[PDB]
């Protein structure tokens, strides 16, 4: 005698993994398709009457770093991280949007703000004794000083 | 692996502790609504420990210290 | 008498330089949803 | 492998900003002392789907432009840039011959790369149909260097592990050459 | 001898070959002192921290600002916000400049 | 600032506010490490970084032992 | 509606078979609660004693409003 | 707006303050918390979870674990103010001017075609180049769990 | 000795049995963990019976041909 | 508007995505509560909450508004801080916690190699934030309950940390994803069955659900730490340990009953064929599947989760503290010495491919 009473829960519960699965299936593949369909707006959107039948792209995962070499060659030929192309030659514009990432090489904030972290013997010579400095500006120093030969 | 979208969940359940504090601090009925006997605090009653009813006033075992 | 050359005191290893000098901020004037991206190729 | 760098593009946009990244870009061509050459087109799936035929064409090229690197000394860069073009040359002239000999089967291969998460385990019904179709065409083959031929993974009739969803044009393409060619 | 400079790959890292120089010449058998290798070891220093190169970008942002060279002209474009490496930053014929999708891969 | 000595004001008053001290100093080496080892690309760093983390690790646990049985040596009467 | 489990004597007998599988309290939303924190109903199921009298009502007055 | 800065103060006008116990362990877990997120964002996700799960999970809760063992019994604001302030002015750790002003990168390159995770390359150096550094840490843990027991067990 | 705790000298045997019936917490855990080693040392059994072990991957980097620089190669000039 | 509205569309389309995902999960949350009492409702010969909406579907409502909207008790009017600082850790660290678990391929909002210790990670700052609870609190009842309560999740820790990564050990990845798609062939049920039990017994110690109850045990300690918990800090410290069920429940079906992968192949496949896979209906439809074969998987747990509690009297402490050293660990250990001397044997060792 199964009680179906009892088991209403169960297929609220299971609505509830189908919802965020269904939705998470499609709008993320819908979007990814979609951004690689070409490098605007207008093309995005629209469909042309002369295009085919549309083929997904699904998202990707367990990716390692020629991935992220790969998303951005895509990103220079597309206008998308994951577009499409197989053109045996590439625009000229690719010649010249190489993106080189320009970032600073500081200390953490909290190894340089802490109230107890950035006490240190070592630490005190770096932040209040020149005798480390001196002696590096001296190198840097006789670079321009080479420089006559 | 880009994880914008991990980032905009975290921040969202940041947002998320913040409702749930507030939410009760909103939709529950002013104390003169209700009896009026008092806030929680001067009612030092209603706010203190469950001793079953009778009030009273750790040197645990050393197998839980070494566990 | 400025010289140009790498600050590698050795000459037959190939040393790219890894600094460069900020010019333009091209997404300064963005905005939301669309970036006001000024002319990469010289001046507005 | 997901680890932060200072050479590409990271995880968040909270990584550009504690690192303060600037993506620069450099309007500079190329020198007309180098002579230009024609940059490949093709993207992460193309690529992936011609691989093997690349390595096939290309394979004299592609070993002198690494032992132009391994003999280089450290100058690898500046010392091989013509024997690195005779590469991006002949990649190009692959991908080139595929668009105009093999043109469906190439697509069908590479749009099943790019719907199964870009890997060959699940497109073998796709791959099949174009490697027999470039042999025809181009004489290329798919080998796989160290082993012997009838233990190749790609070749392999039950394999172990399968596509768990089916690209349906792959299917619908493979059961046609059931027909037109299983004759 | 023990791996020093392994890259997160398994492999030399970018500043494994100049250590690797330096120990050549530092264990060679032909050389009577240590003078030869001095130059060396600056590059092993320099490949890790730029600290010459960091000093040579420093003067010639200030030799700029003695001149009134305009930085925009001199220096080279760029974007600070990812978003906005848009199509028609990046080039393309029929670019935007809508933003593009950094959400999921 | 530090120079007067301030990381001494911001400690506490009690045995365990100073265990507590060792590994927030600690913790500092550590990220340091972390720190090189990331830009230089090198692996061994993190290996001592690792090795750091374990280390500091069984530091705590000694030092905590020694403190619990420092506590019940004065509650020791147990005549009850 | 959750009570607060205060029965003293033989009228708690009843109070527990109202929660018994035949009529089974819980079907309506009623769970009985140990600890006047998680309670605002108060069932009086028995005889209050005079020595029971003053725990009686320190139990109630630690019960937050609103409490029947 | 790097918002990691205000965590620390808050958390270093807490250290200045705190009298019992439950606020001393707090700093500690105050402290992590921005060690753990400043090494998910730039440095080293990897190290970021090494952390929790080996200072939070496990030597974290020894020491709320020990505190309700130990005991638990028993300023002006205008000097603390002027204290963190003080504190705040002078935060440049190291004084290589263009070290701290001028941004690098690196170049990528192709040549590794076998890309693994930096735990695949720790697990590959510790278990067969430094092998004796782990066999000496579990020699150091063998030593913990006698050293334990005759410490702090009774007869 | 109907019920005395075996000697490991004279009757190992029966001194596992002991562990067996009083100690199945100990005598079984080190029974599927000496299992491991034991068959890892029965690896060439497997060799020369079952199958070879396979080819190693080819995780050097680029495979290097092991010549010199081709001197005719031609073709896909500038 | 048509062209101004579409791009604001696609400028909040991942926050609706997120907030279908809260949502998800806590669709599944609110209504473990009332099949907790149903399924052991009817286990009793009882009915369970069948009166709040029609046939009970309106109780994790009622519960949650009813508690909402009681009056907080706080030590003094300004100790928000004390009462509401534990569950908030608890709650946030399980809320997290769900950032790794995929409902399909690459459908998780966190990817990345380092899953696995990250949902370990995660975890662990719950556990902090139960004991929390108790340790700010004077009542005896409630401060009991905080040095049996820290040992027992400190003890169990240990057996699942090691479960988990024998099951990394045999894909020798810690990824999840990659975990649910190296069980195509096998379920690693069947390899590992002992794991699965001793997985199961740990997650209960960790959510301290009966019978290792020992915790908030209503005729030993009352409430537990909630027996000074009222209205909000009730219901975010309760939410928080149905949270971890439904996620326990979950990491049960991922890492022995396959996750997501379909019971048959066959039947995943013979559906799929009614839909274009040109049309975003094609995607719907699987997106609904996958997650219906881990909700499925899932739901059989949380129903195992609500099973024992009916079946099982609870567990004295201090032969529960000696059930996961003396017992459990040995087993743990010696299958952790055991899986790569059989994989090394044939030759088998694992590559993340
Ligand atoms: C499972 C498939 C069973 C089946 O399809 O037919 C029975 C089932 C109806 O059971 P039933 O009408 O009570 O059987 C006729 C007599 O009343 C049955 O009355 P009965 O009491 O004489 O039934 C006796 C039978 C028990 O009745 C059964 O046949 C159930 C056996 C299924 C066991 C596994 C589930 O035997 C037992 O009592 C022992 C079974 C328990 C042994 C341990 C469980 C095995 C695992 O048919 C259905 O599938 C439809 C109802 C199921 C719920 C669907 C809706 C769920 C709620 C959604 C919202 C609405
Ligand atoms: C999701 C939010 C979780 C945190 C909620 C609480 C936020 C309140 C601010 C405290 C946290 C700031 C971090 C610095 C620690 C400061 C701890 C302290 O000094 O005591 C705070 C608390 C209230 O007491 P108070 O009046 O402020 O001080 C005098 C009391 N004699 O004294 C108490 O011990 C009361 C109980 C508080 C227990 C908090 C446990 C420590 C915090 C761990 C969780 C947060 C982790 C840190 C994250 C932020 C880091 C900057
Ligand atoms: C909320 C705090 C957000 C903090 C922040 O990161 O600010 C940046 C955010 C930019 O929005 P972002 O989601 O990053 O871009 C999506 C493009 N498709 O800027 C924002 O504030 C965007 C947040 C707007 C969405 C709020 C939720 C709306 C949908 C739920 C109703
Ligand atoms: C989500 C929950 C949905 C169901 C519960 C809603 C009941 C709360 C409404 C309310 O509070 O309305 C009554 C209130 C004020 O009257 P009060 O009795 O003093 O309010 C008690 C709460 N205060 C004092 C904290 C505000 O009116 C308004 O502010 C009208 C707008
Ligand atoms: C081959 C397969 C069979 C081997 C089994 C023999 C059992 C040995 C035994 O039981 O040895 C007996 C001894 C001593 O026992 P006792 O209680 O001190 O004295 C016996 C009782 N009396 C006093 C009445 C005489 O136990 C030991 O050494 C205890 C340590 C055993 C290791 C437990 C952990 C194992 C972990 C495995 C990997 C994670
Ligand atoms: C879940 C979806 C179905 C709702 C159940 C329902 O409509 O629940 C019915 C409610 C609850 O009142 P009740 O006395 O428990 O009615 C249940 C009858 N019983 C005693 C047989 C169980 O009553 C009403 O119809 C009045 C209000 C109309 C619906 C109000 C919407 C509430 C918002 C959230 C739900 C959409
Ligand atoms: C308990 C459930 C175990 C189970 O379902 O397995 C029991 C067995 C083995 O199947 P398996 O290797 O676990 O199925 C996994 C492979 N799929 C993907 C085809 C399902 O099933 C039968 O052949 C019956
Ligand atoms: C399969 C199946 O029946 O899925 C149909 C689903 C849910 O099934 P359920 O029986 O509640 O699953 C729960 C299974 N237990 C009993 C193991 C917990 O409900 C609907 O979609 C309607």
């Amino acid at each position: 005698m199964i009680p179906f009473e009892a088991l209403i829960p169960y297929a609220i519960m299971f609505a509830g993994f189908c919802l965020g699965g269904g939705v998470m299936n499609s709008a993320i593949t819908a979007d990814i398709t979609k951004r690689a369909r070409g490098p605007n707006q207008e093309i995005k959107r629209n469909v042309g009457e002369d295009e085919g039948p549309r083929n997904y792209t699904k998202p990707r995962y367990n990716t390692d770093q020629w991935d992220k070499y790969f998303a951005v060659r895509d990103l220079r030929l597309t206008g998308s991280l994951r577009g499409q192309s197989d053109n045996a030659v590439a625009e000229e514009s690719f010649k010249t949007n190489s993106i080189q990432p320009y970032s600073n090489t500081r200390r953490p904030w909290v190894l340089r703000r802490h109230i107890i972290m950035k006490n240190s013997p070592t630490k005190w010579a770096r932040k209040y004794s020149s005798r480390r400095d001196e002696r590096e500006q001296e190198i840097k120093d006789d670079y321009i000083r080479g420089m006559g030969e | 692996m880009l994880q914008d979208l991990f980032n905009n969940y975290v921040i969202l359940v940041g947002i998320l502790g913040l409702i749930f504090l507030g939410v009760n601090y909103f939709i529950v009925e002013s104390p003169r609504m209700d009896e009026n006997n008092g806030n929680i605090s001067d009612y030092i009653e209603k706010s203190g420990p469950f001793e079953c009813g009778f009030s009273s006033f750790n040197p645990i075992p050393i197998a839980f210290i070494l566990v | 008498w400025w010289e140009v050359k790498s600050t590698y005191s050795n000459k037959d290893i190939f040393h790219p330089p890894q600094t460069v000098l900020f010019g333009k901020h091209i997404d300064r004037d963005s905005g939301l949803m669309y970036a006001n991206s000024r002319n990469r190729f010289g001046p507005d | 492998s997901s680890t932060h760098t200072n050479d590409s593009l990271n995880s968040s946009n909270y990584v550009d900003k504690l690192k303060d990244t600037h993506f620069v870009f450099e309007n500079d061509k190329l020198p007309s002392e180098i002579p230009d050459v024609e940059e490949v087109g093709a993207t992460t799936a193309p690529l992936l789907s011609a691989a093997y035929f690349i390595g096939a064409k290309c394979q004299d090229y592609n070993d002198d432009f690494m032992l132009c690197q391994k003999e280089a000394k450290g100058n690898g860069p500046i010392d091989c840039l013509k024997e690195g073009r005779r590469v991006t040359r002949c990649a190009s002239g692959v991908l080139k011959d595929l668009n105009t000999h093999c043109s469906d089967e190439f697509r069908l291969h590479w749009q099943c790369l790019s719907f199964s998460n870009l890997e060959y385990k699940n497109c073998r019904k796709a791959e099949s149909l174009l490697n027999k179709c470039v042999f025809e065409k181009m004489n290329l083959v798919k080998k796989i260097p160290g082993i012997p031929e009838d233990r190749q993974i790609h070749l392999k009739q039950n394999p172990v592990l399968k596509p768990v969803a089916l690209h349906q044009d792959s299917e619908v393409a493979f059961k046609k050459a059931q027909n037109e060619n299983s004759i | 001898a023990p791996l020093q400079q392994v890259g997160r790959h398994g492999g030399p890292n970018k500043c494994f070959g100049e250590f690797q120089r330096v120990v050549e010449c530092m264990t060679n058998a032909k050389h009577d002192s240590y003078e030869p290798c001095n130059n060396l070891k600056n590059d092993y220093l320099e490949c890790r921290k730029h600290k010459v190169e960091r000093y040579k970008a420093f003067l010639m942002q200030k030799h700029a600002e003695e001149l009134g060279k305009d930085p925009e002209e001199i220096g080279a474009p760029f974007v600070r916000k990812r978003r906005f490496l848009t199509s028609k930053t990046l080039g393309l014929v029929d670019g935007d400049d809508y933003e593009i999708g950094v959400e999921k891969i | 600032m530090d120079l007067i000595l301030l990381m001494l004001v911001a400690v506490g008053l009690n045995i365990i506010d100073i265990y507590i001290m060792i590994e927030i100093l600690i913790m500092g080496c550590t990220v340091n490490t972390i720190y090189s080892a990331s830009l230089d690309n090198d692996m061994i760093g993190l290996i001592y970084s690792l090795i750091q983390i374990i280390i500091a690790g069984v530091e705590s646990a000694i030092g905590l032992s020694i403190l619990v049985n420092y506590n019940r040596i004065r509650n020791s009467e147990e005549i009850e | 509606f959750w009570p607060m489990t205060f029965g003293l004597a033989c009228c708690a007998v009843e109070m527990m078979h109202v929660s018994a599988p035949r009529y089974d309290q819980d079907r309506l939303g009623i769970i009985f609660r140990a600890s006047p924190r998680q309670s605002d109903i108060m069932i009086v199921a028995g005889t209050v004693t005079n020595k029971m009298a003053p725990a009686l009502r320190q139990v109630y007055d630690q019960m937050p409003y609103p409490r029947w | 707006m790097n918002l990691e800065i205000l965590d620390l103060s808050i958390l270093g006008f807490y250290s200045l303050i705190s009298s019992n116990s439950f606020e001393s362990i707090a700093i500690l877990v105050a402290t992590i918390m921005p060690v753990i997120t400043e090494l998910w964002y730039n440095y080293s996700q990897l190290f970021a979870l090494l952390y929790t799960l080996i200072y939070v999970g496990a030597v974290v809760i020894l020491f709320v674990f020990i505190l309700s063992v130990i005991n638990e019994k028993e300023s002006g604001l205008f000097i603390l103010i002027l204290v963190l302030l003080l504190d705040d002015l002078d935060d440049n750790e190291s004084n290589d001017n263009d070290y701290n002003n001028v941004y690098i990168t690196d170049y990528a390159d192709w040549f590794n075609n076998y890309n693994e995770s930096d735990l695949s390359v720790i697990g590959n150096l510790l278990f067969t180049e430094y092998a004796l550094l782990l066999l000496i840490i579990s020699f150091i843990l063998l030593m913990s769990i006698i050293g334990l027991i005759l410490i702090v067990k009774k007869d | 000795a109907i019920g005395d705790y075996p000697v490991y000298y004279k009757q190992p045997i029966r001194w596992l049995s002991y562990h067996a019936h009083t100690r199945p917490h100990v005598f079984y855990a080190i029974a599927v963990a000496a299992l491991g080693p034991v068959f890892m040392m029965a690896t060439p059994l497997r060799r020369k019976f079952l199958y070879d072990d396979h080819e190693p991957l080819p995780a050097n980097g680029y495979p290097l041909p092991n010549r010199s620089r081709d001197k005719t190669l031609t073709g896909y000039d500038d | 508007m048509l062209n101004n509205l579409f791009d604001f569309i696609e400028y909040i389309e991942y926050w609706l995505i997120i907030v279908a995902f809260v949502a998800s999960v806590l669709i599944v949350v609110a209504y473990l509560t009332v099949a907790e009492r149903k399924t052991m409702g009817y286990m009793q010969r009882r009915l369970g909450p069948n009166a709040v909406g029609y046939y009970g579907v309106l109780m994790a409502v009622a519960d949650a508004l009813k508690l909402l909207s009681k009056e907080i008790v706080l030590p003094h009017n300004g100790d928000i801080i004390y009462v509401m600082s534990g569950p908030l850790i608890s709650l946030f660290s399980v809320l997290l916690s769900w950032a790794v678990i995929p409902f399909g391929p690459g459908l998780s909002l966190l990817d990345s190699e380092y899953s696995i210790i990250y949902l370990l990670a995660s975890g662990s700052i719950g556990v902090f934030g139960t004991v929390i609870v108790g340790w700010m609190s004077n009542s005896k009842y409630t401060v009991l309950a905080t040095v049996r309560t820290t040992a027992q999740l400190i003890s169990y820790e240990l057996v699942l940390t090691t479960v988990v990564f024998i099951i990394a050990l045999i894909v020798s990845s810690l990824n999840i994803n990659v975990i649910i798609e190296s069980q195509y062939n096998i379920w690693y049920i069947i390899p590992f069955f002992p794991l699965c039990l001793i997985f199961f017994i740990s997650a209960l110690a960790e959510t301290a659900r009966p019978p290792f109850d020992n915790v908030e045990a209503e005729s030993e300690l009352v409430s537990g730490h909630m027996t000074e918990l009222s209205a909000s800090p009730f219901v975010i410290f309760f939410l928080s340990e149905y949270c971890s069920m439904v996620l326990m429940s979950t990491l049960t079906a991922i890492f022995f009953f396959g996750g997501y992968l379909p019971f048959s192949n066959t039947i995943h496949h013979l559906i799929l064929n009614l839909f274009d896979q040109h049309s975003i209906y094609y995607f719907i439809i699987e997106g609904i599947l996958l997650s219906g074969y881990l909700a499925i998987k899932a739901n059989f747990f949380m129903f195992s989760f609500v099973w024992i509690r009916a079946a099982a009297p609870r567990l004295r402490y201090d032969l529960l503290i000696l059930f996961c050293w003396y017992v459990l660990l040995p087993i743990v250990f010696a299958i952790v010495v055991f899986a790569p001397g059989i994989l090394y044997c044939f030759d088998a060792l694992p590559v993340i491919i």
